[PDB]
């Protein structure tokens, strides 16, 4: 068999590749994952930093 | 006392419950001990001293 014959890939290929929209769906999901994890990173940092503020008993004697 | 406000009782209610108990104050101008009523930053007292 010759090396110039490409094997069968028709199980996995698209409607038409349509590069306008093969890039659309992959990058909406990569953008959503970066949006949620940047919000989660903020909430984590602000939870740890606020623990260093004056406690309830110190504010009661304020 | 303060942790009951907003959970089971009103602020005005808890201030009146605490004032029914006496707490050790700091000594007077000559070093003799004093007493005072309770405030919100105090802790709920127990029946026995030891
Ligand atoms: C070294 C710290 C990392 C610990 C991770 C352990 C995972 C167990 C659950 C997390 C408990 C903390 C909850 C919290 O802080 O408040 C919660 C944060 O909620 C979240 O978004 C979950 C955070 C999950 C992490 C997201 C991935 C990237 C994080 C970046 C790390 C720098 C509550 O939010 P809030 O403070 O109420 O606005």
């Amino acid at each position: 068999k010759s090396t110039y014959r490409t094997p069968n890939f028709d199980d996995v290929l698209k409607e038409n590749n349509d590069a306008d929209k093969g890039r659309s769906y992959a990058y909406f999901m990569v953008g959503a994952m970066g949006l949620l994890s940047s919000a989660g990173a903020k909430s984590t940092v602000e939870t740890f930093i606020s623990s260093m503020t004056a406690t309830a008993d110190v504010l009661a004697m304020a | 006392w303060r942790t009951l406000v907003g959970v089971s009782h009103t602020n005005e209610e808890v201030r009146n419950m605490a004032e029914e108990f006496e707490y050790d104050d700091e000594p007077d101008e000559q070093g003799n001990p004093k007493k005072r009523p309770g405030k919100l930053s105090d802790y709920i007292p127990g029946p026995y001293p030891n």
